[PDB]
């Protein structure tokens, strides 16, 4: 009960999907073939979850940052919870979009507990398929205060020192396995449990190291 | 395979 | 049983504490008061998991890095896991010795598969309380690996010098209640709970008066881990 | 309260 996030909501929430395949060449970036299939397959494994999908193909810095603004604006009184997929290139804590790199903590800043009162004490899930290289008060009474970085939860394919692997005619490992999984035991297993067999899963695919950054402060079912 |  | 670490071995593995309170004056780092709380609750409450636990004071960067180096040179093979907690000062990527800095991944990649073969898929355990840049408030790691931060990147980690660090007395609290019961992550939600609404910071400086904060665990983990 |  007091252990696990209130999935007691009207919905469990949106999910925004960036799909950056295409770059421009001043990024000296290529083409990320085989992300489509990822944006497709993350699009009907994510709704069967519950979540609302919506995705976007190549997204600037400023379309990216601009469109998650506007998200974590909208009202989310009546959701459960918040989740965002990333699909592009990115180096060290960057993304990149398609006319250059933004912070990932940018990006996440939108919805913190102190920009985003309808989120908070609501679980904040990014996932992130990329290569990644090598402030006020939620409340005005210390009972109710809490950190702005609390509840968030980062799902990176990789490590820095790794690569972020891709087919081109079938997309990442990473996403394939995050799908597979959360089609079998969305319903049923805790988030770690979830993401803890998505680490094994693309381990056991032989490098490319996956892991699970958490601030959660509950436990997270999908129901 | 390709990289990101 | 196909999802968990196999934890049965003649002893749960070896845990290493390294205690920074004192700091020579070229660092300009103040004492950290409340440290030998922190490093004698954690000798308890991991000793009760079933941790062979050693603990070192004031260490310099090159006995630090000594230490874990003849820890990973150690055999392992009747362990189940191992775990090091370090408690100094710190700043992003790296941690303070007696002397100066060291970076945490070096201090780590002692533990990496290609060079401990005996912890090959098991699970090394890295609890760090240290602060992790404050502007706002390279080895790479390997699978089986977890780093149970008291802090996020950016803020502040605090420390009670009359009762110790928040980190330190959420994650023993834990673990002397729940720690034979529940899984890891289940171990460090609840300690990330409990720093989060338990603790605000007390400061005559309205600025750093009533501060949050809030732990970060970043898993690498393959399997899920139970001490029983 | 003190910080690290
Ligand atoms: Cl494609
Ligand atoms: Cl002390």
């Amino acid at each position: 009960a007091t252990y696990q996030y209130n999935m007691n909501f009207e919905k469990l929430g949106k999910c925004i999907i960036i799909n950056n395949k295409n770059f421009d060449k001043v990024t000296g970036m290529g083409v990320r073939n085989g992300t489509d299939k990822d944006a497709e397959a993350l699009f009907k494994c994510f709704r069967s979850l519950g979540f609302d999908v919506i995705v976007y193909n190549d997204c600037s810095c400023a379309k990216m940052q601009d469109l998650l603004k506007k998200a974590s604006e909208e009202d989310h009184t009546n959701a459960a919870c918040f989740a965002c997929i990333l699909l592009s290139h990115g180096e060290e804590n960057v993304i990149y979009g398609k006319d250059g790199v933004t912070p990932i903590k940018d990006l996440t800043a939108h919805f913190r507990g102190d920009r985003c009162k309808t989120l908070l004490e609501k679980p904040k899930l990014f996932f992130i398929q990329a290569c990644r290289g090598t402030i006020n008060d939620t409340d005005a009474n210390p009972r109710y205060k809490i950190p702005v970085e609390a509840d968030f939860l980062f799902a990176y394919s990789t490590v820095p020192g790794y690569y972020s692997w891709r087919s081109p005619g079938r997309g990442s490992w990473f996403v394939q396995a995050l799908c597979s999984i959360l089609e079998e035991h969305g319903k049923d297993l805790e988030i770690m449990q979830i993401l803890t067999r998505v680490n094994d899963r693309v381990a056991r695919h032989f490098k490319q190291i996956p892991c699970v950054v958490s601030m959660l402060t509950k436990e997270l079912y999908f129901s | 395979d390709e990289v990101d």
